[PDB]
RNA sequence: CGACUCUCGGCAACGGAUAUCUCGGCUCUCGCAUCGAUGAAGAACGUAGCGAAAUGCGAUACCUGGUGUGAAUUGCAGAAUCCGUGAACCAUCGAGUCUUUGAACGCAAGUUGCGCCCGAGGGGCCGAGGGCACGCCUGCCUGGGCGUCACG
RNA sequence: ACUAUCCAGCGAAACCACAGCCAAGGGAACGGGCUUGGCGGAAUCAGCGGGGAAAGAAGACCCUGUUGAGCUUGACUCUAG
RNA sequence: AGGAGGGCGCGGCGGCCGCUGCAAAACCCGGGGCGCGAGCCCGGGCGGAGCGGCCGUCGGUGCAGAUCUUGGUGGUAGUAGCAAAUAUUCAAAUGAGAACUUUGAAGGCCGAAGAGGAGAAAGGUUCCAUGUGAACGGCACUUGCACAUGGGUAAGCCGAUCCUAAGGGACGGGGUAACCCCGGCAGAUAGCGCACGCGCCCCGAAAGGGAAUCGGGUUAAGAUUUCCCGAGCC
RNA sequence: CGUUCGUCUGACUUGGGUAUAGGGGCGAAAGACUAAUCGAACCAUCUAGUAGCUGGUUCCCUCCGAAGUUUCCCUCAGGA
RNA sequence: UUGAAACACGGACCAAGGAGUCUGACAUGCGUGCGAGUCGACGGGUUCUGAAACCUGGGAUGCGCAAGGAAGCUGACGAGCGGGAGGCCCUGGGCCGCACCGCUGGCCGACCCUGAUCUUCUGUGAAGGGUUCGAGUUGGAGCACGCCUGUCGGGACCC
RNA sequence: GCGACCCCAGGUCAGGCGGGACUACCCGCUGAGUUUAAGCAUAUAAAUAAGCGGAGGAGAAGAAACUUACAAGGAUUCCCCUAGUAACGGCGAGCGAACCGGGAGCAGCCCAGCUUGAGAAUCGGGCGGCUGUGCCGUCCGAAUUGUAGUCUGGAGAGGCGUCCUGCGACGGACCGGGCCCAAGUCCCCUGGAAAGGGGCGCCUGGGAGGGUGAGAGCCCCGUCCGGCCCGGACCCUGUCGCGAGGCGCCUCAACGAGUCGGGUUGUUUGGGAAUGCAGCCCAAAUCGGGCGGUAGACUCCGUCCAAGGCUAAAUACAGGCGAGAGACCGAUAGCGAACAAGUACCGCGAGGGAAAGAUGAAAAGGACUUUGAAAAGAGAGUCAAAAGUGCUUGAAAUUGCCGGGAGGGAAGCGGAUGGGGGCCGGCGAUGCGCCCCGGCCGUAUGCGGAACGGCUGGUCCGCCGCUCGG
């Protein structure tokens, strides 16, 4: 049970905050679980999805399929994975959007801030 | 109006609905008042939270003649008889009321006694590390000085009930208490006529 | 505990609208006089008009809170406390107490020191009071109706009510995440917990300190025998409610 | 046997009730105290590669700058950026810019109308830029009157 | 001569308890419906002004209401000047 | 008329007992029943995500009417009607389609105080070109004052602007609780020429007064004096 | 709207500008006109004005069940 | 409406919405607690789910527990009788008799009468009263809350 | 003529201040009527609406020219009570406070007057300096028609004697911001999708809420308990380092004027021979002045000291900025506005003022063939589904078609049958006692548990060993 006076339990307020969220907040909202091997190696549970991350789909009709993130459509709350597509009625190809809460990250793209973020999250999850 | 009712008197002929005062903020008022009392208590840590010392007075008017309560402050004559300069009294937690006067001795003495009891309980901190001042306390007295809550010097309302056992003498009887009340009332209402005849 | 609700004081009166009178073959309801828009000429200022005013608009000075005599409240708590000790009335309220050793169910003061939810579950299993908590854990579901859309989305049954006495115990923390299980202190027992829904027979687990304090609080038939000033335990109108033992007595028969 | 009218059922229409929802409303409680001649509120006109409105902004014009975060924005297209002084229709704010107006202030006003002064910079000419309302206060400068005097 | 009439195209409104042939009776004292009789046979077109006490308007005449308003005066009570 | 009792139904809240993607709510049915009745229970269908019953308690809680409100829909009815301003016809072209568009020919009307040619108010792009889904142009259209995309208004001389008219505002002053109402009530009148000399506010007219332009040419659309050529003027 | 008709160098017709605003204006006078509004315009508010008067007033069954008469009332279609 | 099928008004149809409510003051009734008391309503304390809840302030806050009188001011010195449910005794009679009804009184106060005695000389009150008057007493029953109904102020059933 | 001053004038002189906006709360003025009185004029509506101004985070009020009658209390404000009371009122309708008492919160101060004359000791500005919301220096000015200091009735001055009197360093507390902070996406089934059902597990001081393809504690954000870091606020406070006032005693003692107060007139009040306020007339005092709720005179008594100024807190808050919640509404509801809503549109103008939410998990938004001038159709494709861009569901009125039935100037309706149709099978039975086949044990025992009555007796189960009826 929540105790903070400053935190709202109102369903109307929580839905408004979720859907009217800026781009920088959708990044945290659009986080993905790490795979078992990666969670063991980094001692972190979940990470925000990024472009060029390697991902596996674990829910839906594309469950089991793998690829790399080609697009993070934050406006639509979906990510696009390489070669996860569908043919239209005219025969063209369209990328299918998947919610990042239904995938697991298998390989991470690390520049310099991914490592720093991994260090911050590990310490809490390690102590 | 149709039956055996009271004559109605409803004072609702004006725009009374623009002047309705509800009390939905009553529990919030209680919390705001409680919070300020805790903030005020921390602002004065060793000083008592109940405010300065108050005297004892009789409530006025014949209905409340016999009840005692807290006054506004001590008279300038009471402070002088206890040895407390009137400029020092507010600074050490005593209220001063220059309007009030002392007409009877017993009211005055009980207030002077109250100040003496307060002075034996008061612990004064020096305004610096050096205790060059005279009214300051020893380091031991300051070392254990907490904050008291509530009324550290209560006021007794009304004379305590006490049924005594006495021997009824022969003068206690045949006193004619009703006759005394009537003759004294007559002496009051005959005073003006008696004084008129005396002058003539 | 209710919060007041009301409609606006303006609420259907912020139009300018006058009646057309008779002589035009329309009803005498007030009408919007504008012109040039669909609102012109429509009914206004009436409980029967679209966009009108409610018949008796709800005002904020309704009587929301109700006064109960302090003495009557203490009688109700004492009557709801005694109903918690007869096991038949507890079963009638739906509590599962088939494996409870003794219904007054006094537990040792060691439970006052537990601080984990897993420890609390272990305590309930020892006293046979976990099937009641399981039933409350189940049956948790969405509330049907409009209260769903309001901020009351889940409902459930009531489980055991745990009563402690120490006033500083961490047993409150160990039990507060179990659904349907409430924790109360003996010095501030609530009738809303003792008789949920106005139905007497709550399943109560007493720690030993709480049970021993139960005579200091609520006292007895002696006048100064308790903390509550100006209160005596209520007296039954019938000294022996055993109807069979009175009808089939020797003097009656 | 048929047409017409009425009626019963099935399917199709017309219409938008009912049901389930809801980034809205209403009510209550709490905290805080911050508009303007240093030009406010309000009004106008502009401003995007593709925009009319709403939203934003002001010729630095859906933005410049700082800080934070850390790889997007996306309806289409092109550019920029990635182990980085570094993407973003991101957050936040200390640095900036801020057209015509409006208490509105050179005079006006159904007028982008009618004046005066200074002036970088290139005698005179052309200047970029800027001033010139009213009431009042303290001080100051230039004055008026035998109003009250003094000495010549 | 233009309409009306007939055609192609386009295309309203007023009004509507349900309806729509009569005689007499009784009845809120002038019935489409009720009672007793006369009767009474699909579906359609052009007109017509007897009826529908036809429509149009909560009678404007009349009265009532402890409803007004305009005007007058020797009404009552005031008032600028 | 009226009173009262006992029940039926709607929506919440506190409790209890349940249902549902093996299909909830709502809706439909010449389906089957229960109850005097308000109502209820089941079946079949549709639909695709929630709902019910019992105890207590609470309420914006039950419709046929109010010339009731809002919305939708009938008959009337393919009916009333589309009749002022004299009038059309032929051939061709275009086009899916021509009584209505375009060309030619013919017959007529307005008759120059016009149905002609240009302006002031008012409108604001209706102006010109190209194109055409629907709607609209009360029949129709290939067609447009519709719609879509573009283009188009050039001044020292034409006007405004300058002046004053009836009149309006307004400094000081006067009144006024303030908003505001008063301009002749005279107040050191706020300055003008060459130290010297003098000294009796603004707004208000594209029909009043008034610096100065003519001819010819040019565009899809301008210029009845703005662009070009030439010739002048202030 | 058609035909007919009144006046037509004057107390003539008319454009623009300007003045007068609601118990006020303006009136060769009809209570005329003052934006389709005039024996007191229009707009918003007071205001959900008042009404002894007209209309309406929403589920079932069961039981009981009237009065239009007395008195008083600016009382006579109303109240007690 | 005395009287409607009416040549008396409203109603073309359908869906959704649509009218005795909320608050204050009294009153009777009923239900709950306590009871010569009752009310904890404004405040304070506390409250780890809480605008709940729980505790606490009354030796005088409000209604009650005492009237009458304009007021000054005085203020209940303790009942019988008839009928009575029920209980008891004897074998129809007797005893005790609640509530309620009826009758006659006593006491308090307003008004009027009355006056031994004490007394601060104007007060007191042994006795003795009254075709007078009271929302009195000789029964302590009330206080708080809840609900329906009724009257009244409010938009006040709706237009 | 040179001068000093007074009053005044002009400056785009140097530096400064003001005007407008906002409405919930607050301060000042001005001011109705509808309405009620069952008519209506006083009264009520109401010292309200409208109208004109002024502020703030609160405002205003505030330290007795106050109450009372007591054993007396002791600034303001707000709450409860006083109290629907005293009073007022065609004494009608109605109206209507205060004192005491109990709470919340408490706090008292600054001037003018006589008071430098051995020295205007005071203040502002220009300029310069610095240690900079200020300090110092210098020069000008203001001011004697009075700046500073002392003093304010509680006093005080004067006289005589004893006790009291800045800087920094490091934290706390207050406000804001950031970062981190538990546990399954294991197996089977159904479904387009598991977040549903079944099986096996884990977290919990976290089972508030939200998202994600269906009811998700463990998929994600969060929630709990905490920890870490950054930034404000310059008061408040906790440890460190470095003459004047009070008190006792004793002759002066100054205190606010066209103001008080009185008359009258108007208005207002519960204020009644007059509650406050205002205009006008009269017009003060210092052994005096103002009150003690009935006008007057006289004698006592109680009580205050106006006509100058400031002052936190408790209190108010339909506005603004920012939070939280609800037995509230659910698209004809709730604000007029869930949406480019004070919008479209209407009026010369002041003003008036709507309607309008929902495909699907994902546009996967319907390629292509054929007919047609096109719009479209017919096939086809996507989807779990055409749910086919006003697309969730999709009632009634009303309409078309197909099938059935009836009909001589209405039809519908109640009762009763019949003809035809549509339904239904808990619409309606097939078992029960006697006999040859399949297949279980008493009585007694050892043992284990657990009963009823108030020490005897009871049932069950598993095991034996005799037994035979089921
Ligand atoms: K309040
Ligand atoms: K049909
Ligand atoms: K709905
Ligand atoms: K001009
Ligand atoms: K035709
Ligand atoms: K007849
Ligand atoms: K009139
Ligand atoms: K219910
Ligand atoms: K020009
Ligand atoms: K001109
Ligand atoms: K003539
Ligand atoms: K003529
Ligand atoms: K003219
Ligand atoms: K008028
Ligand atoms: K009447
Ligand atoms: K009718
Ligand atoms: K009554
Ligand atoms: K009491
Ligand atoms: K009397
Ligand atoms: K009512
Ligand atoms: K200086
Ligand atoms: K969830
Ligand atoms: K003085
Ligand atoms: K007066
Ligand atoms: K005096
Ligand atoms: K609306
Ligand atoms: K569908
Ligand atoms: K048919
Ligand atoms: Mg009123
Ligand atoms: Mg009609
Ligand atoms: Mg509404
Ligand atoms: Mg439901
Ligand atoms: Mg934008
Ligand atoms: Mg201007
Ligand atoms: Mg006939
Ligand atoms: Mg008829
Ligand atoms: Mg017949
Ligand atoms: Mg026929
Ligand atoms: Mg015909
Ligand atoms: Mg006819
Ligand atoms: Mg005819
Ligand atoms: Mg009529
Ligand atoms: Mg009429
Ligand atoms: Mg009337
Ligand atoms: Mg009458
Ligand atoms: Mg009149
Ligand atoms: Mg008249
Ligand atoms: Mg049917
Ligand atoms: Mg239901
Ligand atoms: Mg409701
Ligand atoms: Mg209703
Ligand atoms: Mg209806
Ligand atoms: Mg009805
Ligand atoms: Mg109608
Ligand atoms: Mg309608
Ligand atoms: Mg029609
Ligand atoms: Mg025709
Ligand atoms: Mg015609
Ligand atoms: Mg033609
Ligand atoms: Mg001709
Ligand atoms: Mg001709
Ligand atoms: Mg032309
Ligand atoms: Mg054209
Ligand atoms: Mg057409
Ligand atoms: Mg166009
Ligand atoms: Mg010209
Ligand atoms: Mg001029
Ligand atoms: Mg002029
Ligand atoms: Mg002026
Ligand atoms: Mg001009
Ligand atoms: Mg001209
Ligand atoms: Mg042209
Ligand atoms: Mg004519
Ligand atoms: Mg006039
Ligand atoms: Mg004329
Ligand atoms: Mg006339
Ligand atoms: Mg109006
Ligand atoms: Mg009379
Ligand atoms: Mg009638
Ligand atoms: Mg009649
Ligand atoms: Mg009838
Ligand atoms: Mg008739
Ligand atoms: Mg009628
Ligand atoms: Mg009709
Ligand atoms: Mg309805
Ligand atoms: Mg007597
Ligand atoms: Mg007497
Ligand atoms: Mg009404
Ligand atoms: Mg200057
Ligand atoms: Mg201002
Ligand atoms: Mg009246
Ligand atoms: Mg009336
Ligand atoms: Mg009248
Ligand atoms: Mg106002
Ligand atoms: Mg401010
Ligand atoms: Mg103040
Ligand atoms: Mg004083
Ligand atoms: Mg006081
Ligand atoms: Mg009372
Ligand atoms: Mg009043
Ligand atoms: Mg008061
Ligand atoms: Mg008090
Ligand atoms: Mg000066
Ligand atoms: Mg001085
Ligand atoms: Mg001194
Ligand atoms: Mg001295
Ligand atoms: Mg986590
Ligand atoms: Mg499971
Ligand atoms: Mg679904
Ligand atoms: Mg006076
Ligand atoms: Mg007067
Ligand atoms: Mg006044
Ligand atoms: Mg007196
Ligand atoms: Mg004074
Ligand atoms: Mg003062
Ligand atoms: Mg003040
Ligand atoms: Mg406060
Ligand atoms: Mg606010
Ligand atoms: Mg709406
Ligand atoms: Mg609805
Ligand atoms: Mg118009
Ligand atoms: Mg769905
Ligand atoms: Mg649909
Ligand atoms: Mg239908």
């Amino acid at each position: 049970m929540k105790r903070n006076p400053r935190v709202t339990s109102s369903r109307r307020k929580c839905r408004k905050a979720h859907f009217t969220a800026p781009s920088s907040v959708r990044r945290v909202l659009m986080s993905a679980a790490l795979s078992s091997e990666l969670r063991h190696k980094y001692n972190v549970r979940s990470i925000p999805i990024r472009k060029d991350d390697e991902v596996q789909v674990v829910r839906g009709t594309y469950k089991g399929r793998e690829g790399k993130v080609v697009q993070v459509y934050r406006r639509r709350w979906v990510i696009h994975v390489e070669r996860i597509t569908r043919e239209k009625v005219n025969g063209s190809t369209v990328n299918v959007g998947i919610h990042p809460s239904k995938v697991i990250v298998t390989k991470l793209k690390l520049d310099k801030d991914r490592k720093a973020l991994l260090d911050r999250k590990a310490r809490g999850r390690a102590a | 109006v149709k039956h055996n009712n009271v004559i109605p008197n409803g004072h609702f002929k004006k725009h009374w609905q623009n002047y309705v005062k509800t009390w939905f903020n009553q529990p919030a008022r209680k919390q705001r008042r409680r919070i300020a009392r805790q903030k005020n208590a921390v602002k004065i840590f060793p000083r008592p939270t109940s405010g300065p010392l108050r005297p004892i007075v009789q409530c006025q008017t014949r209905k409340y003649n016999m009840k005692a309560r807290a006054g506004r402050g001590f008279t300038l004559e009471e402070l002088k008889s206890a040895g407390i300069p009137k400029k020092l009294a507010p600074t050490i937690g005593i209220s001063v009321d220059h309007r009030r006067k002392n007409r009877s001795l017993e009211g005055m003495q009980s207030n002077i006694q109250r100040l003496k009891t307060y002075k034996a309980k008061l612990v004064i901190f020096p305004r610096r590390a050096r205790k060059v001042k005279a009214g300051d306390s020893t380091p031991e007295e300051l070392a254990n000085a907490t904050q008291v809550q509530g009324d550290y010097m209560p006021i007794a309302r009304g004379e305590k009930r006490s049924v005594e056992v006495v021997k009824v003498t022969e003068e206690m009887k045949e006193f004619k208490a009703y006759g005394k009340l009537r003759v004294e009332r007559m002496n009051q209402r005959q005073l003006g006529a008696r004084q008129k005849k005396a002058a003539e | 505990k209710r919060q007041p609700y009301a409609v606006s004081r303006r609420a259907g009166h912020q139009t300018s609208a006058e009646s057309w009178g008779t002589g035009r073959a329309v009803s005498r309801i007030p009408r919007v006089p504008g012109g040039g828009t669909h609102r012109a000429g429509q009914g206004a200022f009436g409980n029967m008009c679209r966009g009108g005013r409610m018949f008796a608009p709800t005002k904020t000075w309704r009587k929301w809170h109700r006064r109960v005599n302090v003495h009557l409240r203490r009688v109700a708590v004492a009557s709801a406390l005694a109903a918690t000790s007869v096991p038949s009335l507890v079963l009638a309220r739906g509590h599962r107490i088939e494996t409870v050793p003794e219904l007054p169910l006094v537990i040792s003061d060691s439970a006052e020191s537990i601080e984990k939810t897993s420890q609390a579950i272990k305590i309930l299993k020892q006293v046979g009071a976990y099937a009641d908590a399981e039933k409350a854990k189940d049956s948790v579901g969405i509330r049907p109706g409009k209260g769903k859309m309001r901020n009351r989305r889940y409902i459930n049954r009531k489980g055991p009510l745990i009563v402690y006495g120490t006033e500083g115990s961490k047993i409150v923390k160990a039990f507060r995440n179990l659904p349907g299980v409430d924790v109360a202190n003996v010095e501030r027992l609530n009738l809303l917990d003792l008789a949920p829904g106005g139905h007497l027979g709550r399943f109560v687990i007493w720690t030993e300190s709480a049970f021993k304090k139960l005579e200091e609080v609520y006292g007895t038939f002696e006048a100064p025998s308790l903390k509550k000033k100006g209160f005596i335990l209520p007296r039954p109108k019938m000294a022996n409610a055993d109807l069979g033992r009175i009808i089939n007595s020797d003097e009656v028969q």
